[PDB]
């Protein structure tokens, strides 16, 4: 039990590192008029997938 | 004119926050974006701009959010480039010199956040956030466009308005 | 003097589509290119256009063939630059800015698909095919060309016409 409780928070803190990343390298392309960087946006995954 | 067309403008692209029955800040319609800054608290006099999402980030303190379709029409115009000169703003002229917005009257006060600084042509520059008392002048807290970045500038001692 | 020449070439460069009898949209000739938009349906109202094979396409929503020899002076001519400021269209003159085509009067209908939108010499820039109510205006959803690519652009809640 102890272990698996360890192993499912691990992933879980590694899952929102991941999340809190994504979110935090894209957001000021949010706030902007602009475009996305189909590079970055490939690498990138995000809500708007063909929308600007 | 240049007084008429911007207060036009201003009078079709900003409203006002209200926050316990009173003004707190003023969002504007950009583009095709809503901006408010993130450090001011209250609700939009607007039942349209009310449930919409805003994507907050606290490093540039600007809450934003898309503008619905039927109020597309009704948005002013926006540029990135800030040459050396002077530029129009509700309670006057703004001087822009060295990077530094500057208000020569130090005219300023709190609840006043939010409001577009315009271009010659009815164009939005930047949007104000705070000032910095530096004798009789008051530099501008401002965050302004590069070409595709936002860029926050806070001069030393800016309080938010 | 402008509107005499443009609905001449419009004249010379526009045949009806009839389906159950009444007219749905409009195809024209560019280049040595007749284009009709994919969306309407119906047949073009001239014996030699109607029995050519066109090539498909559904994600530009473009329908293209190659023009008989003999309707190669009754073309018009092409470009690819667009530069900001206003434009030729047969219900009156269209604003580019920023990227978006929209129509002062909003007086859009469907039906008129399909009608291209010329420029002040008289070259056509895009075609044509719906358009978004933008409150007291309306956003044009064409089709246009760039240096060699064709690309499409649709606002938001634009409808097909």
């Amino acid at each position: 039990v102890g272990m698996s409780l360890l192993a499912l928070i691990s992933i879980f803190a590694s899952c929102y590192m991941l999340v809190a990343a994504r979110s935090k390298c894209l957001t000021p392309y949010a706030l902007t008029p602009g475009a996305a960087v189909p590079w970055t946006l490939g690498i990138l995954c995000c809500a708007p997938r063909a929308h600007a | 004119k240049r007084e008429r067309m911007c207060m036009k403008i201003e009078n079709d692209c900003i409203f006002e926050v209200k926050h316990e029955g009173k003004v707190t800040g003023y969002a504007c319609l950009v583009g095709d974006k809503v901006m408010k800054p993130a450090h001011v608290k209250g609700v939009i006099d607007n039942a349209d701009l009310a449930k919409l999402a805003f994507k907050k980030s606290s490093k540039y303190d600007l809450e934003c959010a898309q503008i619905p379709v039927h109020m597309r029409s009704d948005a002013s115009k926006y540029t990135h480039e800030k040459p050396e000169g002077h530029y129009n703003w509700h309670h006057g002229a703004v001087q822009y010199s060295g990077g530094r917005f500057t208000i020569p009257t130090g005219a300023g006060k709190p609840g006043d956040s939010g409001r577009p600084i315009f271009d010659n042509k009815g164009r939005v520059v930047a949007i104000v956030l705070g000032g910095a008392n530096e004798g009789s002048r008051t530099a501008l807290s401002v965050v302004t466009w590069n070409k595709d970045m936002v860029t926050r500038v806070t001069p030393e001692g800016s309080e938010e308005w």
